[PDB]
DNA sequence: GCTTTTTTTTTTCACAATCCCGGTGCCGAGGCCGCTCAATTGGTCGTAGACAGCTCTAGCACCGCTTAAACGCACGTACGGATTCCGTACGTGCGTTTAAGCGGTGCTAGAGCTGTCTACGACCAATTGAGCGGCCTCGGCACCGGGATTGTGAAAAAAAAAAGCTGCA
DNA sequence: GCTTTTTTTTTTCACAATCCCGGTGCCGAGGCCGCTCAATTGGTCGTAGACAGCTCTAGCACCGCTTAAACGCACGTACGGAATCCGTACGTGCGTTTAAGCGGTGCTAGAGCTGTCTACGACCAATTGAGCGGCCTCGGCACCGGGATTGTGAAAAAAAAAAGCTGCA
């Protein structure tokens, strides 16, 4: 239906446990749906506009690394 | 160096990306040179808090 | 004889297991899914390289843990064990992610 | 009888009062003494632009009424009232100034 | 001299009444100076820096403004 | 155009800083543009939390 | 001092996680090619900037008085935190269902390159107005005093409410 | 049923504080002025990127198999949040103490500008070797298996606190 169902409860918990989350409200499960569609939106957004700034028609990685550097959350090991 | 210290400690000899995350997150000033930097398959440090253990 | 494991103590596994590796833990399919789902709202006919979703997914990741890691301090500081909503809010507007 | 507000109401008074208003809360010259104290640990003999002092104390009071809020949710976040050194440390820390 | 006690209590409970604040621990007027100090000494040892690198014995507020700029903390209205 | 309407609002001819403030914070997009921004003499937005006040 | 419940502690079993074997196998580090183009060498030439030398801004310090602000105490409310208590939201551990991942094939959009051409920007020099620093008016804002309005809080009414008293089919 | 008692609830009623007003007088917004410097106009040369035309990379479609992860659900323990309770930390307000802020004059370090000159980088061409993709091979790391070893809990029976019982001082 949404794809970000496709980001699932097991997935979502795992993801808790390596920042260290013991005890996990029900609710979180949304919650951190909403967060990471708005996280992938902003960057995403940005990176699309490099694409098409550069007249192409596809995301390369480079695209991504600028969007993230920009964001405040450089990326290290993807052409850097 | 460092990261060679952690993959020597991990019976490799070769450096991954862990390796440097170990390397980088464990001394004080690279973490902080790098604070804002994210290292691909890096992982996190082992670190759980005091109150989630048992008595 | 059927062994029980209290509350707490597989979670508690699981924190350790995870902290000591390093794969991706959203399954890669979905994600690419949702990446290019995203992505349609800005642009149609959209091409990513594997690498380009394999960036995004890295930083997904990295950012949604981080953001775990200071959820959970919020909740431990209101004297709770139990990650909820409120946490995450307060993290993000601490941050200056929202308003 | 001689006449008592009951505690709280005049640091709601107080709260009105500073917000409506712009100007420096910091006694001027306790500050400059300050930021020539602290200069002397770098370099000796330094002068100051009069405007380098104000810019400098613009600057610090709106970093401490910025932390100041971050400070107060976080006790807010506890079902506290009362801001202590532990909410300052762990907005510091999600802000991400200090480990 | 001995300066940090220069801020007062009183003035460091107006600061926290203009960010909202209720009420205040009687721990906070010491956690706050060494915060205060802290801020202090990494945005003055910028702008010195600043200062030494144009061979000037007098830190100008432009020294101040780009300190403040580095730490993320832009200044508007000092000539920035 | 908005730091104008809050002088006016103050009753006032001439813009000052605290206008650019109230100006910039009052609109959702200014603040987000100015974000890490110090409107230097521009004071807070009144904005005392709920649970703070008497009931 | 005793009994009567619940703690807390101490002492067996269980289950995963791990070290140490040993063996196996896969591919990507690792390093060797053989150009190649990008760094070294050499040389000439401009101007960026070290330095002197001067002006004259603004930074500093110092006195002296007024008054607001800070300082220290008495007093007391409401706050933070400790305890007990209860309900069910979560974690656990089964079975059941599903689609992620793997490995493979098959197509072709479109990334990404080579070569040709020229429109569009650096460059220069003469021209010359927009924009600067200096300076003088004059009306908005900073400040004051005084009255009008707002808002808090104590103690005294109106009302509601919640128990004790009487009769009661 | 109704009287009595009691907390709420609600209204009066003083008093502090904050808001508007006009009156005053001072100082920087504002605009004018005359000069200077940077923008424009109008030259020429040069190439940087638009464009076509080609290659062939790697991004997408699709299928079939093997588990492994995702999904419900039965069950109960441990958490969260509510409620009550209580000592004292913090707010509020008082008299007393401090020193900031005010304005001023007096002094001169040094910020900043101007003119000189020269050592140092730019620009160019001929040289030439370090670094380039492109390949090819072997041992370092994934993986499985099994069987210690060590760790880390749960549970179950024991070894201490909690409350509760007196009656008793
Ligand atoms: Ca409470
Ligand atoms: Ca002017
Ligand atoms: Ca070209
Ligand atoms: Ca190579």
């Amino acid at each position: 239906r949404d794809n970000i169902q496709g980001i699932t409860k097991p997935a979502i918990r795992r993801l808790a446990r390596r920042g260290g989350v013991k005890r996990i409200s029900g609710l979180i499960y949304e919650e951190t749906r909403g967060v990471l569609k708005v996280f992938l939106e902003n960057v995403i957004r940005d990176a699309v506009t490099y694409t098409e700034h550069a007249k192409r028609k596809t995301v390369t990685a480079m695209d991504v690394v600028y969007a993230l550097k920009r964001q405040g959350r450089t990326l290290y090991g993807f052409g850097g | 160096e460092l990261a060679g210290n952690a993959a020597r400690d991990n019976k490799k000899t070769r450096i991954i990306p862990r390796h440097l995350q170990l390397a980088i997150r464990n001394d004080e000033e690279l973490n902080k040179l790098l604070g804002r930097v994210t290292i691909a398959q890096g992982g996190v440090l082992p670190n759980i808090q005091a109150v989630l253990l048992p008595k | 004889k059927p062994h029980r494991y209290r509350p707490g103590t597989v979670a508690l596994r699981e924190i350790r297991r995870y902290q000591k590796s390093t794969e991706l833990l959203i399954r890669k399919l979905p994600f690419q899914r949702l990446v290019r789902e995203i992505a349609q709202d800005f642009k149609t006919d959209l091409r990513f390289q594997s690498s380009a979703v394999m960036a995004l997914q890295e930083a997904c990741e990295a950012y949604l843990v981080g953001l775990f890691e200071d959820t959970n301090l919020c909740a431990i500081h209101a004297k709770r064990v139990t990650i909820m909503p409120k946490d995450i809010q307060l993290a993000r507007r601490i941050r200056g992610e929202r308003a």
